[PDB]
């Protein structure tokens, strides 16, 4: 199942987290904890929060959700490449290929307007 | 040159308010801006209230926007507890209130507008000019 | 005739060294296209290709421990790539007091003149190489480049164990042999220390060579009662 | 902290639930900021202007 | 370079209203901003009134109010007109004048209101008249005594 | 005003000049008599000094 | 002498960083100029490092 | 988002505060979702002042 804990402050919920952590122990001594986090400073914490309490936090990764989803994805479904062709960069540049070769279609007059007045590819970039 | 009163004031077409020295222009804003959040008036009237940013004022210096701002949204809240309380003490505001038809709804919208201040239409003219620009960049022909 | 022994010194060949050993396929044999092309993105010359794939699958092989020999057969199910670890140290660490014990129990506590520091709280940053078991005894390693040993007589087993004393590599010994101590006390179920630990490798990794034994791989075992006062001593 | 939307965005004209903009988004840091302070708080802000000893107001939120 | 000033802003503005997409332009920003208050008026430029004309003068459901005093249009050395200011009083049919007096002493307004009645047509413009004010009724008691 | 009444300070005259030239021109005087003065809209930088 | 040996440096290279060429030419143009212009210290790599690591990164996604 | 799973078996821990600071009154009043801030509709109400809360002159959380 899925467990939403609700609380007031951030105190009992890692309190929570650690009691969870300690009382169901993980199968493969080498297996990483994985904690779904934002920020740098919020690992911080809550590395130095879990070596406070138990004497040592190691093996504990600290993915973005957009990466853990990822992750997820090439572990269950297969044919799955490792990173996607999808990115904010590489559609960047493949849009630079595409735009000239798609305009005059008829539908594009803004953007011909915007682009084909005068470029030294600084308003295509 | 007709006198003026501001809640008779046509809000159609253009209006030419000449206030001469020492006179209130501040006072003015502020009571067609109300007048203009509430919709209020009748013949005289803009025939819908409209929201808070949808209001462009267009200030001279940036520290006159600033104080035009904190001017508006302390008329907007003493309007607001005025509404609430069905009674008040400046005359303007009496005259707002007896204007008003419903007021518990003139204090949500008032309520809205004023946790919505944040994000008012006040501009100098350079500001005002480069975020429309920037908004539609693909008519001016213009980077982002 | 290129050889390990005469390659430049400075940080950044010691981190191309690290980058080199960061992401490999052990099984795997050594994809030469792949390894000059990370020759080509960390701007050395291609002149030296040859021998770091030679180099490369001779470090690979090497019998570090006499069991869990030709680390090509180490399998990613029992593998534990560049951990990271931080360790409270409360009521706050008396150098001398430190210093006492590792004098007493550490038997490479002859080249001291210590305590470059002082008393600090709080927690300890530190970075594990690689942490790996072989049917238990959980191998402890930490690779490290070095000086230009122009033969292999600079690589023996005591200018090595000279050196590490100069370079005060006993308080790495102790500190990463606790945090690896602990983190099993955390994580397996209720271990015997003598039973499950096998520990430290420093593998030298300049100054090995194709079929030599005992040229830049050194073995420590912590005495495993200086463990557990040291231990005491933090957690008071 | 303003950051205008591009306009040709088209979450911009229609939204829904999850959506994430930055004006909420520092509105809701505030309120994080009053409800994680334990002990004590202290906000402080520029009241007048050391020049020309203007007035310039503290934001919506204090 | 990429860079741009404040001229730079008005002037490409202006342009964009007046070549052919201005029509759009200005069917876009009468639609998110349908009435506009412009605070002092007295001190504006031919473009600023160029692209108010274009946006707001016509197309109806949209109002407009030039605020101004055009008896304080003291900046003709920094790029304000007067001569705009009188070109769009020409065109605006309506007008509209506040008459009381807040701040000033009742004998200093009667006295400013007879230095600048001294003569007809004192301001040597025929589309600036000179209207008197009336001193607010709350200060109709401010002294001033010295010895 | 009414029936109040206040003193006049020091803060309550003004001076009105049309260029920073007359303004030294009436400043140096009034520092002469030593009346302590200050010229509001002074636009002069820091490094001119 | 020195200052005129910089000058013909920055002459050929202001004439060489002229034309326009592809990603694959424009690879090597920052190797070129920090080993060309800088004498690398040991404060220096860093900097050195990160920039051809970035300049490398742009035009890897670009290819 | 969160009360529109279907799956999801949901548990609180709400550690209450004591009102005796500012602060800790400010932080009582986001957390049971109350409203003590007093409007005065009826005159009654609006005259008499001994509703609110009391401030200790000498407390400084906020």
């Amino acid at each position: 199942m899925l467990r939403v804990y609700h609380s007031n402050r951030l105190d009992v919920l890692e309190a929570l987290m650690e009691f969870i952590v300690e009382r169901e122990r993980l199968d493969d001594p080498f297996e990483p904890e994985m904690i779904l986090v934002q920020s740098t400073g919020m690992a911080q914490w809550l590395q130095m929060t879990l070596s406070q309490k138990f004497g040592i936090a190691a093996n504990i990764d600290f993915p973005l959700p957009a990466s853990f989803i990822w992750d997820m994805f090439v572990r269950v479904l297969p044919e799955i490449p490792k990173e996607s062709a999808f990115n904010k960069q590489s559609m960047s540049w493949k849009l630079m290929t595409l735009l000239p070769q798609l305009l005059e279609r008829e539908d594009f007059t803004l953007l011909r307007h915007y682009l084909t007045d005068d470029s030294d590819k600084r308003k295509l970039f | 040159a007709e006198t003026l009163d501001p809640l008779r004031l046509p809000l159609q077409g253009e209006r030419l308010i000449e206030a001469s020295a020492g006179t209130g222009k501040t006072f003015t804003i502020a009571a067609l801006y109300l007048r203009l959040l509430l919709g209020l008036g009748g013949s005289a009237a803009f025939p819908r209230p409209l929201t808070v940013e949808e209001l462009l004022v267009v200030t001279f210096t940036e520290a006159a926007t600033a104080e035009l701002r904190g001017r508006i949204r302390s008329n907007i809240h003493e309007l607001r507890i005025a509404c609430l309380r069905e009674t008040t003490d400046n005359p303007l505001y009496e005259r707002l209130l007896e204007e008003i038809d419903d007021k518990a709804q003139a204090a949500q919208w008032l309520l809205l507008a004023e946790r919505q201040m944040d994000e008012a239409a006040v501009f100098t003219i350079h500001g005002f000019c480069q975020r429309m620009l920037n908004l539609n960049a693909f008519e001016s022909g213009m980077l982002f | 005739t290129l050889t390990p022994h005469q390659f430049p010194r400075g940080a950044s060949p010691g981190t191309f060294l690290h980058s080199l050993f960061e992401d490999l396929d052990f099984t795997q044999p050594v994809d030469p296209n792949w390894v000059r092309e990370k020759l080509e993105l960390g701007g050395f010359e291609s002149q030296w290709e040859p021998v770091l794939t030679e180099w490369i699958t001779a470090v690979l092989q090497a019998p570090l421990n006499e069991t869990g020999v030709s680390l090509s057969q180490l399998s990613a199910r029992n593998k534990q790539v560049e951990m990271e670890f931080y360790l409270p140290i409360s009521e706050p660490l008396i150098a001398s007091q430190l210093d006492t014990l590792i004098r007493q129990f550490d038997p490479l506590s002859a080249g001291c003149p210590p305590l470059e520091f002082m008393q600090v709280r709080g927690m300890l940053k530190g970075f594990i190489d690689l942490v790996f078991r072989h049917e238990g005894r959980y191998y402890l390693l930490d690779y490290k480049s070095n000086w230009l040993g122009e033969d292999s007589s600079a690589y023996t087993q005591q200018a090595m164990a000279a050196a590490m004393q100069a370079h005060r590599y006993d308080l790495q010994y102790q500190l990463y042999t606790l945090a690896l101590h602990r983190y099993l006390r955390h994580r397996i179920a209720d271990y015997d220390y003598e039973h499950h630990f096998g520990g430290v490798i420093y593998l030298f990794l300049r100054g090995v060579d194709k079929e030599h034994p005992q040229q830049g791989i050194y073995t420590t075992r912590p005495n495993a009662g200086l463990i557990a006062l040291m231990d005491e001593m933090f957690a008071g | 902290r303003q950051l205008a939307p591009l306009g040709f965005d088209l979450m911009s004209q229609k939204p829904k639930r999850g959506d994430r903009s930055r004006r909420d988004d520092d509105r809701y840091l505030f309120l994080e900021a009053l409800i994680s302070a334990q002990q004590k708080l202290y906000i402080s802000y520029i009241g007048r202007s050391i020049q020309d000893n203007s007035e310039r107001f503290p934001s919506v939120l204090v | 370079r990429g860079e741009l000033g404040f001229d730079d802003m008005l002037s490409r503005l202006d342009s964009a209203l007046r070549s052919e997409s201005g029509e759009v332009l200005a069917a876009a920003i009468r639609t998110r901003f349908p009435v506009a208050m412009i605070d002092e008026f007295q001190d504006t430029d031919p473009q600023q009134y160029r692209i108010f004309r274009r946006i707001w003068h016509h197309q109806p459901e949209t109002a407009l109010l030039l605020i101004g005093d055009p008896k304080q249009a003291i900046y003709a050395f920094r790029g304000a007109d007067i001569f705009t200011y009188m070109k769009a009083r020409s065109e605006v049919h309506a007008h509209y004048t506040l008459d009381t007096n807040w701040r000033s002493a009742p004998g200093m307004v009667n006295s400013v209101n007879k230095l600048f009645s001294q003569t007809d047509d004192a301001f040597m413009f025929r589309e600036i008249p000179f209207i008197p004010v009336k001193s607010a009724g709350k200060n109709q008691a401010l002294r001033f005594v010295f010895k | 005003n009414g029936d109040d009444a206040r003193p006049v300070r020091a803060s309550d005259i003004s001076v009105l000049v049309r260029s920073r030239q007359e303004a030294a021109q009436v400043r140096d005087a009034l520092t002469l008599l030593e009346i302590p003065s200050v010229y509001l809209s002074n636009r002069d930088s820091v490094f001119e000094t | 002498g020195h200052l005129a040996s910089l000058l013909m440096q920055l002459n050929i290279w202001r004439r060489g960083l002229a034309q326009e060429r592809p990603l694959e030419e424009w690879l090597p143009v920052c190797r070129d100029m920090l080993n060309a212009f800088f004498l690398p210290d040991a404060e220096t790599e860093a900097a050195m490092t990160l920039i051809e690591q970035q300049w490398q990164a742009i035009i890897a996604e670009g290819l | 988002l969160l009360s529109d799973l279907e799956s999801s078996q949901e548990l609180d821990a709400f550690v209450d505060v004591t009102p005796d600071n500012l602060l800790h009154n400010i932080q009582s009043d986001i957390l049971e979702l109350e409203n003590r801030a007093v409007a005065g509709v009826n005159i009654e109400e609006f005259s008499r002042s001994d509703n609110k809360r009391p401030l200790d002159p000498l407390d400084s959380s906020i």
